[PDB]
């Protein structure tokens, strides 16, 4: 029984931690991207993150 | 010209509490530059330091007597006092009060002014 | 170029608008941030390097850009965030802008070498003696006023910075609201949410979660600790 | 200053470093987590030198030990313990002959001052001043054996961080862990004043460091040292008072060898347990 | 505690001679050595707080030298008023311990 | 970001539908495995039981919560700002 | 084994010839090196008796912790 809960929890933690990943972009926070780069060339970064 | 003058009972019965006081004149004891100490000398013997007290209240004593000795300071009246319990035949001595001065850049420590002393005898 | 100056600027609040309104600037370039959005961001240890090149500058000055002067004097980091500016200064015939001639080894970005020793270009090596075919370095480049483009001096200035900031722009500070869903821009970090009270020990400065989401902020003024909680949201079920 | 080239003898001693030298990587708050990261550190158990140069009035017949050469080696450790606040500043640089800017620290006195001057050598212009109870301001005298330079830049003044705490005839109370790091952004400094009752044995308790200052500099450092040789002169030769006599210094040191650590912040926000990775297969598993 | 041992416990000397008394501490005390004078029937008086300098009102004939654990106190020219007991005292250990004393007498 | 996701078909709808189907099917499993009789029987006061004893697994007639010491111990042994799991 | 019981760890090199582990190699010393079809086992002595499996390894070799205090590997019973 403990295995099911442990596996589900670990999977969810990994999914959450995946957010802190720049994926090759300038930053791992989209708000930083918005505040730093204007839309005409921020779409590439946004698309990579998505 | 700071001078220290002692007020004591002179005689204390065995197993009673000896109380001494040293009046400091020529300046206030509340100055943080000095350490005020009690020292004693038995008749015909050498000198044995009993303890000091910093003006802030911190006290320190010879370990051989730490349990029985208590030194206090009263800066509002510029005196400091000694209380020595369980007086014994070896407690007969002249008791001096003295000021110590020290620096922090150079932690040398020396007794630059002394009191006159007071004879304590322990007898019934 | 080989002897550039590094002026560190901090605790300043200047109008980052005239820096491009200057029509004297031949061309304005930014590589890390949007030029219009220069006031919003918070900076840290701004640098003010300055050097000049004879015409063919932009062809060599760029992140990951080769070029003899660029590869022998000063390269930019591959991950670079700055805004270099360039403008002609020929009016300011004048063989005083002496340049380095050649360097045997490539120069690491952000290192300055003042030493000028005649390298052993020829086969004969010598110590302290000008050897055979030893090309003398530090040659003054032609700057005749009537010379055409690509041979004229400039007044290029490169502005590099790092993104604990204390480098503000021309944005006026405002008042604080507690326990309400607001758009907060505290110093560098901005976001949306509700600001509440929380009481822990925060000897370390500023801000923090499993997802690294911020949970507390050090107020730049009236230094205290607030807590950030997302706006109440949830799913809607339409029973019919 | 520098030294009187009194290199009488050099006994090299090695000591086993226990769990020591854990510092805060970045100024971000965390609590009750197990965040793991890689950065500049020193190994949990690495042999380090024990430079027994603490010649407080000599070791035996004014047996004084010098400390001329000490290379930086990409990062440095430091520690010392002594009642007397003889510790005075550190020196950094490659040539130290007005060729590279050298980091000079003066402590105590009024306030701590840090300079990166391009001076030739240790000037010692006023390092012996108004000491003990000379209580007269002649100001005419100056330190004899060496001269002074003038070139300077980036003077910094602050409250003295080289704190002696309570300098008193206690058992053992003072242990300073001044850790110096060099990165392009800024020369980073850490400190931790701890009371430990063992003098020869480096404490095995698990303490942590805290940041001190953020001074931005990008100059190259290849060697370090410390000059406690101020007031080394006897004042008057008949007087024969160099402080007490000459000086003394521990300057227990070591080098970094960076790695990856796993730090466990406690409930309140401090470091309770840190573990290495490559120390052992069990460490890799952890 | 730190034990202090002086070479003479008592001595008799004549007016004008140079007298030297040594003090030895059980272990290295650096230069933390103070010198006290005990006149007959008088309170203790500090003479040499540090070997280098002389305390106020201390006759110039008193000087000190020495190193490590062994220290010397010298009177270049004894006078009849110098009859007294001289004590050395360390403060390296926590107690401000004093020596056993040296009685200096004048012939 | 919301606008830029609109150019990717209906990925979000597919994922949401899949997860909703998951959520439905677990509770279906529970209803299937547990609810097999539609007459909630009442526990008779245990007196005879031919001499056998059952006080450990029948729900406690004392505490209002219809649990048993075996059941309570089983619940307490499992280790799962409202808390949803271990982490 | 469990950290509560001890801290002694042993290493296993997968399908690396024990006759060639000198190329592969405080645990690199030759103290008790055993060869299994699953690889080269370093840090545990070999035992000849038969016990139930506690930590599987490969090819039937099962390892356990029994007391002075060290790790053993044996044919699974
Ligand atoms: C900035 O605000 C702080 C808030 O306490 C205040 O103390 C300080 O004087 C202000 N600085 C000024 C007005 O220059
Ligand atoms: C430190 O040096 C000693 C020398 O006696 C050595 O035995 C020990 O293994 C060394 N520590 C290491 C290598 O971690
Ligand atoms: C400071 O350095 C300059 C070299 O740029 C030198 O000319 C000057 O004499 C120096 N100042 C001194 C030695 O006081
Ligand atoms: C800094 O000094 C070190 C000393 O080892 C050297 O390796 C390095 O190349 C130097 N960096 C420079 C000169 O930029
Ligand atoms: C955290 O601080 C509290 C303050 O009451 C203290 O009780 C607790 O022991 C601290 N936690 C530590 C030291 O790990
Ligand atoms: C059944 O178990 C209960 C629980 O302890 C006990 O009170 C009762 O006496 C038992 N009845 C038997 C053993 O017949
Ligand atoms: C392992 O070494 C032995 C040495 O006798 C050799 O016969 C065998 O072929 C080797 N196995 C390999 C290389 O897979
Ligand atoms: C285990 O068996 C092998 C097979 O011959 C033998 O070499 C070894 O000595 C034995 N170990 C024992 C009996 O402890």
């Amino acid at each position: 029984l403990q295995d099911v809960v442990n596996q589900n929890a670990q999977a969810l933690n990994t999914l959450v931690k995946q957010l802190s990943s720049n994926f090759g972009a300038i930053s791992s926070v989209l708000n930083d991207i918005l505040s730093r780069l204007d839309p005409p060339e921020a779409e590439v970064q946004i698309d990579r993150l998505i | 010209q700071v001078q220290l003058q002692q007020s004591g009972p002179g005689l204390v019965k065995p197993s009673q509490t000896l109380s001494l006081t040293c009046t400091v004149a020529g300046g206030s004891i509340s100055s943080g530059t000095y350490y005020w100490s009690w020292i004693r000398q038995p008749a015909g013997k050498g000198l044995e330091w009993i303890g000091r007290i910093y003006t802030s209240g911190s006290a320190n004593y010879n370990p051989s007597l730490k349990s029985r000795v208590t030194i206090s300071v009263d800066t509002s009246k510029n005196q400091f006092s000694l209380r020595l319990s369980s007086v014994t035949a070896e407690d007969t001595a002249v008791y001096y009060c003295a000021r110590e001065y020290s620096s922090s850049y150079y932690y040398f420590y020396y007794m630059d002014v002394w009191g006159k002393g007071t004879t304590v005898t322990v007898s019934s | 170029v080989y002897a550039w100056n590094r002026k560190r600027i901090s605790n300043c609040v200047a109008d980052y608008s005239v820096l491009y309104n200057s029509a004297s600037f031949s061309t304005f370039k930014c590589y890390g941030v949007s030029p219009t959005k220069l006031n919003d961001l918070c900076f840290t240890n701004v640098y003010a390097d300055s050097f000049v090149i004879r015409g063919d500058e932009v062809r060599q000055i760029a992140p990951g850009q080769t070029g003899k002067i660029a590869d022998y004097n000063y390269k930019l980091p591959d991950d670079f965030t700055g805004c270099v500016i360039a403008w002609n200064s020929n009016n300011l015939g004048n063989y005083n802008y002496l340049y380095r001639l050649f360097r045997k080894s490539n120069l690491k970005p952000f290192e300055r070498d003042i030493s000028t020793e005649i390298y052993q270009a020829g086969s004969t090596p010598c110590n302290g003696v000008e050897g055979f075919n030893c090309y003398f370095p530090l040659q003054s480049y032609g700057f005749q006023p009537t010379n055409g483009v690509g041979y004229q001096p400039y007044r290029v200035v490169v502005l590099s910075f790092e993104l604990p900031a204390t480098v503000c722009g021309p944005k006026k500070s405002t008042n604080l609201v507690k326990n309400k869903c607001v758009n907060f821009n505290f110093n560098g970090l901005t976001g949306t949410g509700v600001l509440t009270e929380s009481n822990k020990k925060f000897l370390p400065f500023q801000q923090r979660d499993i997802a690294d989401t911020t949970d507390a902020v050090r107020d730049p003024q009236t230094l205290e600790i607030l807590d950030i909680t997302p706006c109440s949201f949830g799913g809607v079920s339409v029973i019919t | 200053c520098v030294n009187l080239t009194t290199r009488t003898q050099l006994p090299p001693a090695y000591t086993n470093s226990f769990t020591r030298g854990v510092y805060y990587p970045d100024k971000v708050f965390r609590s009750s987590v197990l965040h793991s990261t890689q950065d500049l550190f020193l190994p949990f158990f690495s042999n380090v030198t024990w430079f027994h140069a603490i010649h407080v009035s000599g070791t035996n017949g004014t047996k004084r030990f010098d400390n001329p050469v000490l290379p930086f080696n990409d990062g440095v450790y430091f520690a010392s313990t002594e009642k007397s606040n003889i510790i005075r500043g550190w020196i950094f640089g490659t040539t130290l002959d007005s060729k590279t800017q050298s980091l000079l620290i003066v402590n105590n006195a009024t306030n701590v001052v840090i300079k990166v001057c391009e001076f030739q050598f240790c000037n010692d212009p006023f390092l012996g001043v108004y000491y003990h109870k000379n209580n007269k301001s002649w100001m005419e005298s100056e330190f004899r054996v060496y001269s002074s330079a003038n070139n300077c830049t980036f003077e910094y003044v602050s409250q003295p961080f080289l704190m002696d705490l309570e300098g008193k005839q206690g058992n053992f109370k003072n242990l300073r862990e001044f850790v110096f790091k060099n990165i392009d952004g800024y020369f980073k400094i850490y400190s931790k004043h701890t009371p430990i009752n063992l003098v020869r044995d480096l404490p095995q308790g698990f303490s942590a460091l805290e940041p001190l200052v953020d001074l931005p500099i990008g100059i190259n450092i290849t060697r370090f040292q410390t000059l406690l040789a101020l007031h080394r002169s006897y004042l008057t030769p008949g007087d024969s008072s160099s402080g007490w006599t000459a000086g003394a210094a521990a300057y227990y040191v070591g080098y970094l060898q960076p790695r990856t650590f796993l730090l466990k912040y406690n409930e309140n926000g401090t470091i309770t347990d840190a573990v290495d990775c490559a120390l052992d297969p069990l460490s890799e598993t952890k | 505690a730190i034990r202090m041992t002086q070479s003479p416990s008592s001595l008799s000397a004549s007016v004008g001679d140079r007298v030297t008394i040594t003090c030895q501490a059980s272990q290295d005390i650096s230069n933390y050595l103070n010198w006290y004078q005990q006149k007959p029937g008088k309170a203790p008086k500090l003479l040499i707080y540090v070997a280098s300098n002389l305390e106020t009102g201390v006759p110039s004939r008193f000087s000190g030298s020495g190193f490590g654990t062994d220290f010397t106190f010298t009177i270049s020219s004894l006078q009849p008023e110098d009859i007294a007991t001289y004590y050395c005292q360390q403060f390296d250990n926590l107690p401000y311990t004093f020596g056993q004393g040296t009685k200096l007498e004048i012939k | 970001c919301s606008n830029l996701l609109l150019q990717y078909g209906s990925f979000c709808t597919q994922l949401n539908r899949a997860l909703t189907g998951i959520a439905v099917e677990q509770d279906k499993n529970t209803q299937e495995v547990f609810a097999q009789v539609k007459q909630i029987y009442k526990t008779p006061p245990i007196k005879d039981f031919g001499g056998f004893n059952f006080s450990q697994i029948l729900p406690d007639p004392s505490k209002p919560s219809k649990r048993s010491p075996i059941e309570d111990l089983l619940f307490n042994k499992v280790t799962l700002g409202d808390i949803a799991a271990r982490d | 084994p469990g950290t509560n019981t001890s801290n002694q760890v042993a290493v296993l090199y997968q399908d690396v010839n024990c006759t060639e582990v000198p190329v592969a190699i405080v645990y690199s010393t030759g103290s008790n090196v055993f060869q299994t079809r699953a690889g080269c086992l370093i840090g545990a002595e070999h035992v000849n008796n038969s016990y139930e499996c506690d930590i599987p390894i490969g090819a039937g070799i099962c390892a356990s912790y029994q007391t002075s205090q060290s790790i053993i590997a044996y044919t699974m019973s």
